[PDB]
RNA sequence: ACCACAAAAGGUGUUAGUUCAUCUAGACAGCCGGACGGUGGCCAUGGAAGUCGGAAUCCGCUAAGGAGUGUGUAACAACUCA
């Protein structure tokens, strides 16, 4: 017996958090989250997949479960 | 024998011991003159710590420095009547606040004759304790005699 | 005047650290004034008490690492109720006069610095 | 200002085991298990280790981090409920007419039976709860001891034995009878 | 500025209350006139002061202004 | 007959207490706030009166 | 919008802002301990020691302690506050 608190396993938004866009120009694709702005807007940079660097607005993006 | 201490207090000449007196062994009308070989110099109101060894009144001198400071005053009344305050100003003593101030007992935490004339001769509010000046604003300006009590 | 009284503290530490050798950190916990009257009574000769704010020693032991480096070893025991005392009588008096005069039913002596080192006492 | 998180830490001893689930708290200690429904106030329950969990609130505003607070002292509350206890000694005060309290059963209830307060002839009865046991005092007059688990129970069961005895229609400084809540100590005689 | 806020009630409006500069019965800035205090162009009349000109005849600005050309301090 | 041990924990539950002017409740004495939200939350108050 | 209403004054309901002071040179808050001595100062003396009442409003130790914020009391003790 030990203390059973479980997990409320999430996704968080941080500094190397990968994203996928799906609202925009960019249209569903892959990008690092690079440097986090306020509660809603982020800074990301996908250049391998073609997403120019920009600010964007957390809800245009939803959040992918990998990081680096 | 056993130990008996008390703190009487002001009175004139022989001006309530019962009711502190009571159980140590001692008097009640004998143990107020006695009393009166003590406080009769030594008019002004002072305290008296009494040390009854079960026996006897045998009531001893408290060193007051306010009471010494009052000690070289005027003494001018005689009972009942003076009809306003019965206060006088007197006479400045500028060495003589010096000696007597740091005689009784050395207490307050001094660590020099200029601070207990200063605490007991910077505190009259019944004399000027100077001839061309006011006591309380003179602390600053006594720097003498401090090596020599020390 | 807030600012000049702290800047007095500093430079009152600052004057009786380098003027000392002899430090006795004591464990002054719930003292009265009537057992510390009779202690500034009794060290007129030799030992200088200092009590105060010992969080206030804190950055005053910090901006005190350019010059005398070795009282950096103090700021883990200025931790709990705890004084200073100043003084060049090394370790047997002033431990004497401290901890055994004024008890009736904290004076303590804590620790003991020496020039750079640390005794038991 | 809506703070981005704020967090508590709940110290745990070792004689305690804690289990929540998605808000549902069960405490288990020496002295029984206490259970406890939070589902109502959006806080997050994390283990750093056995002896200490973090409760959180991200992107919470003033509100919020008040009940983050609260939620940490009714934690608090069971955990030293389930390991201590708790024990409120309430004192009468009676100026002529003798308070009388019994404790009858009246079909399984247990209830608590008040007499003779300022002469009144009403019959006062108060339902004990759930985990909460009542002693009367040993050699110290006018005083009855409710002791219990957790602090809602035994506290409001000696609030429902005090309010029942107020003063109507005279003057409450002058007729100053009742029963006060005394003293709020733990079961465990050391604390 | 809590006894004109005592009177504020006894006025119609919702008006305010600032505080001056300007030794604020006559004109002309606080360090301004500090500065013309050193000067001697400040003539201490009752209840207000006169102001030395520049522009007028010399001899009765001598004569009413003692203090303004001279070597104190 | 009180004896004033009793006395004081009955003056500590109801005599300690101050008193709002508007709505005339209750008010401990180190609070400076009412409670309600008919009056408003008014700030200005006075100790209770004590007997005599 | 016309347009079919609202005010003086408030609110620690909440949010943002100005200025001052303490400002990390451990701040406030709380809990623990102090809260000295001259000094029952001078007095009106049944009794007044901060404390039914009057004026002076000090000094030393200080880290800090008021010729004292209330209570108690024939007067003190004593709690408590800056």
């Amino acid at each position: 017996t030990d203390s059973i608190v479980k997990a409320s396993n999430w996704r968080l938004v941080e500094v190397g958090r990968v994203v996928l866009i799906k609202k925009g120009q960019s249209a569903g694709k892959l990008a690092a989250i690079v440097e986090i702005i306020d509660q809603k807007k982020v800074l990301i940079d996908g250049p391998k997949a073609g997403v120019p660097r920009q600010a964007i607005n957390l809800g245009q993006v939803v959040l992918t479960p990998l990081t680096f | 024998e056993v130990k008996y201490l008390y703190l009487r207090a002001v009175g004139g000449e022989v001006g309530l011991a019962p009711k502190i007196g009571p159980l140590g062994l001692s008097p009640k009308k004998v143990g107020e003159d006695i009393a009166k070989a003590t406080k009769e110099k030594g008019i002004k109101v002072t305290v008296q710590l009494k040390i009854q060894n079960r026996q006897a009144a045998a009531s001893v001198v408290p060193s007051a420095s306010s009471l010494v400071i009052t000690a070289l005053k005027e003494p001018p009344r005689d009972r009942k009547k003076d009809k306003n305050v019965k206060h006088s100003g007197n006479i400045q003593l500028d060495e003589i606040i010096e000696i007597a101030r740091q005689m009784r007992d050395k207490s307050f935490g001094r660590t020099l004759a200029s601070v207990t004339k200063e605490i007991l001769g910077t505190a009259q509010s019944v004399g000027c304790r100077v001839d061309f000046k006011n006591p309380h604003d003179i602390i600053e300006g006594i720097n003498a005699g401090e090596i020599e009590i020390p | 005047g807030i600012r000049e009284k702290k800047a007095e503290y500093f430079a009152k530490l600052r004057e009786y650290l380098e003027e000392y050798k002899s430090l006795f950190v004591v464990g002054v916990d719930n003292v009265s004034s009537q057992q510390m009257h009779e202690v500034r009574k009794e060290l007129r000769g030799r030992a200088v008490v200092l009590m105060g704010k010992n969080t206030m020693v804190r950055r005053a032991i910090r901006g005190f690492l350019s010059d005398l480096p070795d009282f950096e070893k103090l700021l883990p025991f200025v931790k709990g109720n705890v004084g200073f005392v100043f003084t060049n009588e090394p370790l047997t008096e002033i431990k004497n006069v401290i901890v055994s005069n004024r008890v009736a039913a904290g004076l303590t002596v804590v620790q003991v610095y020496d020039n750079g080192q640390v005794f038991p006492s | 200002m809506k703070y981005i998180q704020t967090e508590q830490q709940i110290e745990v001893p070792e004689g305690v085991t804690v289990s929540i689930k998605s808000r549902i708290v069960k405490v288990v200690g020496p002295r029984g298990t206490l259970t406890k429904n939070l589902k109502h106030i959006d806080v997050t329950f994390t283990k750093v280790n056995n002896q200490l969990i973090k409760v959180a609130v991200h992107n919470g505003g003033r509100k919020h981090v008040a009940a983050l607070r609260t939620v940490k002292s009714l934690v608090d509350n069971m955990i030293t409920g389930v390991t201590k206890g708790y024990k409120y000694k309430m004192r009468y005060v009676y100026a002529h007419f003798p308070i009388n309290v019994n404790i009858v059963e009246k079909d399984g209830a247990k209830f608590i039976e008040v007499r003779n307060f300022l002469g009144d002839k009403k019959i006062r009865n108060v339902p004990v709860r759930d985990g909460v046991t009542i002693e009367f005092s040993t050699n110290v007059k006018d005083e009855i001891v409710l002791s219990g688990n957790s602090v809602e129970d035994v506290s409001q069961n000696a609030a429902d034995l005090q309010q029942i005895c107020r003063v109507r229609n005279k003057d409450i400084r002058k007729f100053l009878d009742g029963i006060y809540v005394s003293h709020k100590g733990f079961i465990t005689e050391d604390l | 500025v809590e006894g004109l806020r005592r009177a504020r009630y006894k006025f119609p409006g919702q008006q305010k209350i600032i505080l001056s500069k300007k030794w604020g019965f006559t004109n002309l800035d606080r360090p301004e006139y500090l500065k013309k205090r050193e000067a001697g162009e400040v003539k201490d009349d009752g209840a207000f002061v006169k102001f030395l000109s520049k522009k007028g005849s010399l001899e009765n600005n001598i004569r009413e202004f003692p203090e303004y050309f001279a070597a104190q301090a | 007959i009180i004896e004033p041990s009793l006395k004081a924990l009955a003056s500590k539950y109801n005599c300690d207490k101050s008193v709002c002017r508007k709505c005339y409740a209750r008010l401990p004495p180190r609070a400076t706030n009412c409670r309600k939200r008919k009056c408003g939350h008014t700030n200005q108050l006075r100790p209770k009166k004590k007997l005599k």
